[PDB]
């Protein structure tokens, strides 16, 4: 089905949230340098920092998104028996078939 | 026998939708159906008491004759072809079949007569709140006829009857537990002047089970639970629910 | 990936020590503080002077018996302003900095192994892709009927019922793989021990000479090996269609209890064999116990008996897709539905019993009348065979149909099919001109058993007859033919 | 319903905002922020209490942060699971079943 693709959009905002952890783990770390007077990255601090800002707001874009989709997809609008009953013959018919004559 | 039923419609727009549910619920797909009634009343130039060579309070009741019209007697396009009814109920909406039914009322198109189902329902059941709605209805079947005068018409005359109303009523119905039926219909009105839908803008909903007893309590009151659980399972859906009794008598009216 | 971030929040483990120890931790460093609390409980009675400090006393069942209201305080507000003004107090302030900066050293540390952590979660994303790649039965099991363990999945048989274990039920393991569930047939992701429901059939001939039997049998193997990748749902479709297969072998388990009907071999309950008189033949097997179990060494040589015994089981196979189809028309057609299977194993007989009778029975007997028919091989003569009580009734794909337009499809399609399950014999006929005589013979199976029932009539100026319809009679009547014929 | 199941999505990403925030605000006043100026109000006094609130900060940012992914990570599968929620025909047969017959069956004419 086509939906497979709406899937796929979400199991990627899921990659987005853990990157949300991933960049947010360097504004740990780079603080850690940071408030101890070695000045050394604060531009590079900056950055990290507004990027688990950014990514995080993507994610809540993306996810609060799929959420108002699924919603507009709600909107939207046995089956055993069925195929099976006939297929029967389709098969065994078809193979009957190929055992008489083949090749 | 007794008829125990519930109603309710759907627009068009849900008829789609709701096939879709009705028929992974049933497990079975909805079979194309249809029927024509024509509905008979006593001669009104005869005129008749209300009682029995056994003294017995007798009224006057409209007679029902109905059966199946094959659908090349009814159908405007093969282009639409195809065998699905609900696409082709859309084009099927607001106006007529070919019709001008009387036509077949009299032979045509020297002739005998076909099968009809001869019957006579009463009011449903009186009843301070029913959970169902339960109807009686007395049935024969015509097998043919014969005679000098074997048209249905003669022989509803024969009998001291005269032809009232009628209607052609076609559409799919689900065969499911325990005999419930779900029928998806829409009705039109055939007269002389043209055939107007009564159903126009959507379906009526019926589902129902024919009792065979009347007379044990238990299989009745197993057959209102059926029709329960159906309307309580499709509950927030569409409500199923039982018709005014008043809606419901042939009486003379 | 909610599944598995669950499975993380369910605490759940398998470690035996390690797991084991690391609880022991959680009591023994947990207590401490608890314990060290009770210290906190103890300021608690300290302050005695009021009632309301009774009550907080007896937190201590020591304080219960250390009656007193004990100690007392003066005033160092002095020795607050040395706390507060202390260069000492100023330091102290650096013990703030000092192990804040080690919290945020704990806190980096933290964080990035989360990221790892929801890196074995992209293992997960795939499976979910995987899943994407490649019935919506909703169930519950665990009983309670609420919550509980609840999932969903598909199944095998549908419309037309055998009845008894027919269904199928599907989970998904940490592998990204699909396990297929039955609610029996017990879970092998696709599958564990499958049998299909194999054939096979013998002839004893050693041109009548030492009882010397050999088989033959039509093999279904697609192959051994077995793919049904993990991750991947169009190969457990593959595997679905596998499932398929094995509910339709217990179709062949209603084939065997419609032998059960016959005089055709049934030994010791334990195992049923099927086989037939003629030269001698034996004709596929499956035990009472089962049908086709896998286990063997491969090799490829065929053989006549072979190549015979692949035909009969897809004839076996599909006639009982017929019964599978003759159910559902009734169920369909009619309110009841068809529940209970195969009353006067009429319907049930179908199956098997009819592929027997019309090889054997028809056919040995047709043989056998035909040299009876040599009893009337003396006058020059001439005599032939047709379809033609075959083409009298039963007849095939026919456009008048039945009740109704959906009905008459299925009716429709019954009867070409239905030719192979009607397989009485044809019967027969020879005759004379010259002022002309006629007679006629039909050949009819009821259930394998053998009538002839024959016609004659001599056609001339004034007509003359008979009619009669047992084999021992049939050659009598033949000699007695010959008399009343020309000669 | 979805609309109920969102509402709770939209709490928790508020709560994921709200914490990070708390872990870098609170850094300040962890790393202990004495002020010249009286109007300042965050207070790190007391000895255990004022580092007691650098290991409290620890769990409850790092675990809410963290958390708030947790939950998020559930939610955003939680809607995956909603979306996965979800021949010779003829008498022309006649005659194929009719070739099986004769050839399965004996005789040869």
């Amino acid at each position: 089905p086509y939906i497979q693709e709406r899937l796929k959009s979400l199991n990627d905002i899921e990659t987005q949230l853990c990157s949300m952890l991933q960049e947010a783990s360097q504004v740990t770390f780079i603080f850690g340098e940071l408030k101890r007077g070695n000045e050394s990255v604060k531009p590079q601090f900056e950055n990290h920092v507004k990027q688990f800002y950014e990514r995080l707001d993507k994610s809540t874009t993306q996810l609060r998104k799929e959420i108002q989709l699924l919603d507009e997809n709600v909107g939207t609008r046995a089956l055993g028996q069925d195929t099976e009953k006939m297929e029967e013959q389709l098969d065994l018919l078809s193979a009957i078939l190929d055992p008489s004559k083949s090749k | 026998v007794q008829q125990l039923s519930l109603f309710g419609s759907i627009g068009d727009d849900g008829y789609d939708l709701l096939i879709s549910t009705l028929t992974t619920i049933s497990g079975n797909p909805p079979l194309l159906y249809n029927s024509l009634c024509t509905v008979w009343k006593p001669n009104p130039s005869y005129d008749v008491e209300n009682v029995n060579s056994r003294n017995q309070l007798v009224e006057p009741n409209r007679i029902k004759l109905s059966k199946e019209v094959p659908f090349s007697y009814l159908i405007d396009e093969t282009m639409m072809d195809k065998p699905l009814n609900f696409r082709i109920l859309k084009s099927f909406t607001n106006d007529k079949i070919p019709l001008n039914y009387a036509m077949t009322r009299n032979i045509l198109h020297n002739e005998s007569c076909s099968p009809w189902s001869l019957q006579i329902s009463d009011i449903p059941a009186a009843g301070n709140n029913r959970s169902v709605s339960m109807q009686t209805i007395a049935e024969t079947i015509i097998l043919s006829s014969a005679g000098k005068n074997s048209s249905v018409s003669s022989l509803m005359n024969g009998l001291g009857y005269v032809f009232e109303f009628q209607y052609l009523t076609i559409g799919v119905k689900f065969f499911m537990k325990h005999g419930l039926i779900l029928e998806l219909q829409k009705i039109w009105q055939i007269e002389e002047a043209g055939n107007s839908q009564i159903t126009s803008g959507g379906f009526l909903l019926k589902a129902y089970i024919n009792v065979s007893r009347g007379t044990d309590i238990d299989r009745i009151n197993y057959t209102e639970t059926a029709l329960m659980n159906l309307k309580k399972e499709l509950q927030g859906y569409i409500e199923l629910s039982v018709p005014d009794r008043q809606s419901m008598d042939s009486r003379v009216a | 990936n909610e599944n598995g971030e669950t499975d993380d929040n369910i605490e759940t483990v398998m470690t035996q020590e390690q797991f084991v120890k690391r609880r022991r931790d959680m009591l023994e460093h947990i207590n401490l503080a608890m314990n060290e609390s009770s210290l906190a409980l103890e300021f608690v009675s300290l302050l005695l002077s009021s009632v309301k400090e009774s009550t907080g006393m007896s937190s201590m069942s020591p304080f219960l018996r250390k009656v007193v209201k004990p100690s007392s305080l003066n005033s160092d507000k002095i020795p607050y302003v040395a706390p507060t003004k202390k260069e000492y107090i100023e330091l102290d302030i650096l013990n703030k900095g000092w192990k804040l900066q080690s919290l945020n050293e704990s806190k980096d540390l933290l964080r990035a192994s989360f990221n790892k952590l929801s890196s074995i979660l992209q293992n997960e994303h795939d499976y979910w892709n995987k899943i994407m790649q490649s019935v919506i039965f909703k169930i519950r099991d665990r009983t309670s009927g609420q919550k509980l363990l609840a999932i969903k999945y598909g199944y095998e048989d549908s419309g037309s019922t055998y009845k008894h274990d027919r269904g199928i039920a599907n989970i998904r393991n940490n592998i990204e793989s699909q396990n297929l569930d039955l609610i029996p047939h017990g879970t092998d992701f696709v599958h564990s021990v499958k049998k299909f429901l194999r054939v096979r059939i013998f002839t004893k001939i050693e041109s009548e000479d030492d009882y010397i039997l050999s088989g033959e049998s039509v093999m279904d193997r697609d192959s051994e090996s077995e793919e049904a990748e993990t991750k991947d749902i169009r190969k457990q479709i593959q595997l679905l269609k596998k499932i398929i297969f094995e509910k339709e072998l217990m179709y062949q388990i209603k084939k065997e209890c419609a032998l059960l009907i016959s005089y055709g071999v049934s030994i010791e309950n334990e195992n049923k064999v099927i086989i037939e008189l003629p030269n001698e033949k034996f004709e596929i097997e499956l035990l009472s116990l089962d049908d086709d179990s896998i286990v063997n060494h491969e090799q490829d040589l065929p053989k006549i008996n072979d190549k015979r015994a692949n035909l009969m089981l897809v004839m076996l196979r599909l006639l009982l897709v017929v019964i599978f189809k003759k159910t559902l028309r009734s169920r369909i057609s009619s309110p009841h539905g068809l529940i209970n299977l195969n009353v006067d194993d009429d319907i049930l007989i179908i199956r098997p019993i009819l592929g027997k009778v019309r090889f054997a029975n028809y056919k040995l007997l047709l043989k056998k009348i035909i040299k009876d028919y040599v009893l009337d091989i003396v006058p020059g003569s001439s005599i032939t065979e047709t379809e033609v009580e075959r083409e009298q009734p039963q007849e095939n794909k026919n456009i008048d149909d039945e009740n109704i337009t959906k009905l008459n499809k299925e009716i429709r399609a019954f009867d070409k099919l239905l030719n192979i399950p009607r397989r009485e014999l044809k019967i027969n006929l020879p005759l004379t001109e010259h002022k002309s005589p006629n007679l006629s013979l039909m050949l009819e199976s009821p259930n394998y058993c053998n009538a002839l029932i024959h016609i004659k009539f001599s056609a001339g100026t004034e007509a003359n007859a008979v009619s009669f319809d047992v084999e021992d009679f049939l050659h009598f009547i033949v000699a007695e033919y010959i008399q009343q014929k020309k000669v | 319903m979805s609309n109920q199941a969102l509402y709770e999505k939209l709490e928790q990403t508020r709560t994921i905002l709200s914490v990070k925030l708390a872990e870098l605000i609170n850094m300040t006043t962890i790393a202990d922020r004495n002020d010249d100026d009286e109007g300042s109000f965050a207070q790190e006094n007391s000895e255990l209490a004022v580092a007691t609130t650098s290991v409290m900060m620890v769990n409850n940012q790092t675990m809410q942060l963290i958390k708030n992914v947790q939950d998020l990570l559930i939610l955003t599968r939680s809607i995956k699971e909603k979306w996965l929620l979800n021949f010779d025909e003829k008498q022309i047969e006649e005659l194929l079943d009719n070739c099986i017959e004769t050839f399965v069956a004996e005789k040869t004419t």
